[PDB]
Parts: C-alpha cells; structure tokens; sequence
RNA sequence: GCCUGCGAAGGUGUGCUGUGAGGCAUGCUGGAGGUAUCAGAAGUGCGAAUGCUGACAUAAGUAACGAUAAAGCGGGUGAAAAGCCCGCUCGCCGGAAGACCAAGGGUUCCUGUCCAACGUUAAUCGGGGCAGGGUGAGUCGACCCUAAGGCGAGGCCGAAA
RNA sequence: CGUACACGGUGGAUGCCCUGGCAGUCAAGGCGAUGAAGGACGUGCUAAUCUGCGAUAAGCGUCGGUAAGGUGAUAUGAACCGUUUAACCGGCGAUUUCCGAAUGGGGAACCCCGAUCAUUAUCCAAAUGAGGCGAACCGGGGGAACUGAAACAUCUAAGUACCCCGAGGAAAAGAAAUCAACCGAGAUUCCCCCAGUAGCGGCGAGCGAACGGGGAGCAGCCCGAGCCUAAUCAGUGUGUGUGUUGUGGAAGCGUCUGGAAAGGCGCGCGAUACAGGGUGACAGCCCCGUACACAAUGCACAUGCUGUAGCUCGAUGAGUAGGGCGGGCCGUGGUACCUGUCUGAAUAUGGGGGGACCAUCCUCCAAGGCUAAAUACUCUGACUGACCGAUAGUGAACCAGUA
C-alpha cells in the first residue's frame, strides 16, 4: 500500500485497515517457534503500513 | 567512455575477432566481454586468466587499449552496439563523430 | 639550453681529475625523472649540551624461582603426558587451604569444540580462545523513611552560583 | 676471535606517493522552555566501530531536479527495491515514545506536578516576563603580583591578568556653556599625520596628548500651550541584484617500450574558460572540473500605498555652577576626570568657557533626553598558498583526543 491509497480511504477505512493490519500484525510472529512461510518483506513493511496510515490519520 | 550496455570487439588478444556485450566494468580499467571466457577444471564456462593457483578472480581481464568500440579513425573494425531516452545523446549517436 | 625506461635520481663497489671543499666516469641495482650556464634563493650544508626520540651491539645465554618444603608406585588416554584422569600408598590444614556471607570485583559459573595468544615448564587441562546455556519470589534484598547533618523557598545584609 | 665482503634475516632510514595538516583570502553568520547545544541510550538480515537517524530509528511524505541503477564508509554471504520511474541532490511539510535547562518535589536518566522571583490582575498564575546556551569582538563596574627602575616604599608592568553585570551583529560616542592659527572652523567615532612635540618624571629611568590638517562616513532633532493636518505611529501590499542541482559541452592521434602510459619521439589543439583531481606509469585537447548556462529556495534590505498627519508661540531643567576636607585615576602639570562628607549662586538688564587667580573682550550657554552611516572575529561554505609531508605537519592523513 502507498500513501496515495491510504489518503483515498475514509476515516473508517483507515481504522478498519489499521485494525485489519493490526489483526494482520499477529499472524507472523512464528519464526522463533520454527516457521518458514514467514516473509521478511512484510516484516518491516507491515510496521510501516500501520504507521503510514497512522500518520495520515493525524494529518486529517 | 566505456559502458556495460555496449558491445566490444577484440583486436590483439588470442580472442581477436570475437564479439560480445560488456559484462561489467571494474574501477581497475579492465572489462569482461560476454564471450571471452576460459575452460576451468571441471569444464565450467567461466571467464578467468590462465595461471595456476587457488582462488582467483573471474573475467578474462580484457583491456580498453586492445578493444574496439567507436574509434574515430580508419580501422578494420565495423559496427558496434550502443541509451535513447536521453534525447541529446541521440543527436551524438546520429553524428558520425561521436555517440 | 639539454639528458632519460636502446632507462634517470638514489644506493653499493671501482676508475679519473682538483692543493681541497668536490666534480665526473664505469659495473651492478634502481627504475622514475633528473641537470649544466648565467641569475636569483632557502627553516642550506653538523662527530663531541649527565642533550631529545627511536633502534641496536658487547655485557649474558650470566643473575633469579626459598615453613601449606609430598609426592611416589602401577594403570588409563594420547602422535607427545614428571604435575590430564583412575586405584593404592604416603602427607599437609582444622578459626584453618573447611562452611555460610558484606564490600568490591562481575559472568570469571555450566556444557561442547579447541588452543595461535594467557598459565615464571609441558599440557589431549584451565578462572585461557570461540559458540551456546544458566541468576523463574507478594512474605530475601532493592524499592519506602529517618539520625549527625545538608539543601531549596520566604525574611534580612554594594551584588551574587 | 680480529677485519672486509658475499647470500639471507632483523630493522627501518632513504627515494617516490599521499584520501592530512598549517597559513592566507572571499562569502556567509546565531540556537532554545513550539524545551536547543551537548550527552545518554536505541536503530541496518548478520554489523563490533564510525556516520545517519531515533522506536514510521543510516528512515517516512510532497514538489522540483535527476536517473537505472540502487540498498552509507567494507568491493562479504543472504537478500531487497526500482519503469505503480527508485538511489542520489535541493527545499518544504507530517510525525517525532520516555527522561532530559523542565520549574511540582526527590533522584548518579527513576517516580508523583507550571517551582521561584516579578508585572498586570476579571487577583483565577487567569494573561505575561525572567531563570539557560554561544568563537571572539563590544559596553558598564571591581581590580593584583612577580617584573622594570639590573635594590627599593612614588613611578613602571596595570589600568593588563583575573573577577562581577549586560547588549548586539555589531556596540560605545554624539550635536558642542567646543575649538581658538582666526573678519575663522564648527555633531560624534575611526584611519593617517601632526608628536614621540607640548606636558609629566629621585625631571633618574621612563611616561606621553590635543587643537589643526589630509581621508572614510554625513542627520538632525524631542519634553508647556494654540492650531491643524502628510514628522511619527499603526497597519497593508510587497522588489531589482539571488541560493543548489541538472540541461546547451569539442577531444586516443601515429611509432617504439610495457601487462598497462598520464613515457620517449613526431604532430595538432583549448584560452572573456594558461586551478586541481580521477582514469592500469609525468594526458590543459580521455572523465570530472575551471569560464559558462538554467531551474528549485531563503533573504527578500527598499519602495509604493491606507489611516494617522503640518505648522505656530514662550520657555528651557539647583543642591547644579562654585568653594572646602579626604581619596581614586589620568599625559594633567595650583591648569584632566570621577567618587565620598560638608557648604552653597545667580539667572540671560544672567552665567560659563578661551590649560594659573580677580575686575574689563571673543565664543558659547551646562545642571533633561534620543539619534543612521564608516573598522571585529571566524564556528560554517568555497578558493589559494616559491608552506610541511606521516620520529614533518594540528596531539589526531591509520580506533585518537582513541589506547
């Protein structure tokens, strides 16, 4: 997701997204448990996403 | 200057007459062209110099002095490959003096 | 106004010339630049401050390792074992080299793999090097408060920390 | 074991090179309680350092530039991103946990709140100020000694070192009761000269101006009333001359040596652009760059303009002038300035000054106040230097203000 997408989303959409990404921000945490499908791309990307939307939320 | 997106033509080395594209350019001045390779032990198509030893660099180690890109003079060389989105570079490419 | 990778400056050895201070040449090497004339220039040409700094020789392969003075005989492992491990025998210490702790130090603890470095010998040993693991309390300690005493605020003093 | 040399080693000089220093020059110049500087501690898949950030942590967003290569220095392994055009460069915006001058209070970063002084005050901190930092320069005060006088108590070093308070990017001074060659000059600083003269001094050693002149820079005005409107004040609009990056940018030529020329030799060229660096060995004509060109920002000092708004009349400041006592300081001499105690005028039909006192000329008028402009340093950016070269040069060209 890019800043352009988040700005287009509504106040509720950003909330459901932050929450969806929040719920999303759970699935991962399994490497130390011995996982594989865990991707390093979104590891760092997701934290930025929930943040990007968090920044625009205040910009509004 | 020399770029990686260009084709070179040998003129001195035992690979004289071979054609190919520039693999990569090192800050050493040497240039490895797609073609000038060597036959390793287990016969693996990998460019490298001819000398005994353990671990040594790849590339056949060609020199810009014996190569042939766009030399403004009378030679035996012929056509050579060369960006376009620049626009201004297209004018020079169109001129029989530069590229 | 000249020399140079048909090779210079520098260095080593050597030949020649000058009263000399030096110039110059050859061979080896070096292998990058280096001079002569006239002219100007420089923080300019040096062995002798219990001089300053770094390096080094002779001296020396000379001096030294001493109340808890205990090791020894077999065996095991190992390429090597007089001081790694096993058994036996022989001893040391007992307010003490025993047990539990403060301060302080601080992971140095444990396991595995090694040892180039450390252990005033060697080491397959280690409080050594490398990689992991270990210190799971409401009632333990911190956290809290206070004594001698101290600090900040108001009061009062050219001025003020 | 003496001595020379040979081969090898130890060692590290020397020769060359050097991403560093040293020095000069131009430009530019403040930060913060919207809590900065600095420090602490995090942050990249691995990273121990440095740098960048800081928990959206060597990163996020927008615009513009740019460009295909990119993911800091380390060119590693793994791996990611980029044409839904990144990296990189410039500006700006968003965000920016906790502690932290924070000030609620305590405290070696941890736990609970506008602390203290002060003004206004609806006296409710309700509305505000101060409390910090910063290279030097600047202003107002306090104020030595060793030393020199080849002794030393004046003097000299000092009005320096150091200390206290404070402003700005610039301060202080200043419109003359001055100067005094003159029927004249005429606001004040600063530079040069006048002077090392006048003057001071056990007149010993030493100390040491000013007027004027030649320049730089030039601006004059305000405190009772009358009257009326273009000084001033409040506000509005808002620059010419720019900052960084990218675009318009010619150019391996020949022979020889070599692994390679930025060699030797031969030839040609740039120049309102005759710095330097990079590219496999001394390339101004290989690449960047130098003169040059263009676009993004900051500053936009000024000007214009609205409403205010001229101008006119009189006067002009006493514990002051001055005198006495005791000191400081100055080139200050009975003839500098200032502080402390005491005394104490007149008043423009007046008074002060012209380096002695008192009566007579000339000049000018204090005891109230304000005022632009002309030099400093050098953190920062850039450039330069017949400067030094890594036991040289900044202590630091290698982790250094580190071990």
């Amino acid at each position: 997701m890019k800043a352009k997408e988040l700005r287009e989303k509504s106040v509720e959409e950003l909330n459901t997204e932050l929450l969806n990404l929040l719920r999303e921000q759970f699935n991962l945490r399994m490497q130390a448990a011995s996982g594989q499908l865990q991707q390093s791309h979104l590891l760092k990307q997701v934290r930025r996403d929930v943040a990007r939307v968090k920044t625009l939320l205040n910009e509004k | 200057k020399i770029r990686r997106d260009d084709e070179v033509i040998v003129l001195t080395g035992k690979d004289k007459g071979k054609r190919g594209k520039v693999k990569n350019v090192l800050s050493s001045g040497k240039v490895i062209v797609e073609g000038i390779n060597l036959v390793k032990k287990h016969q693996k198509p990998v460019p490298a110099l001819n000398q005994p030893g353990g671990i040594v660099e790849k590339e056949a180690a060609i020199q810009v002095s014996n190569v042939a890109i766009f030399n403004a003079a009378t030679g035996k060389a012929d056509r050579v490959g060369f960006r376009f989105e620049d626009g201004k570079k297209v004018r020079f490419f169109k001129s029989n003096s530069e590229t």
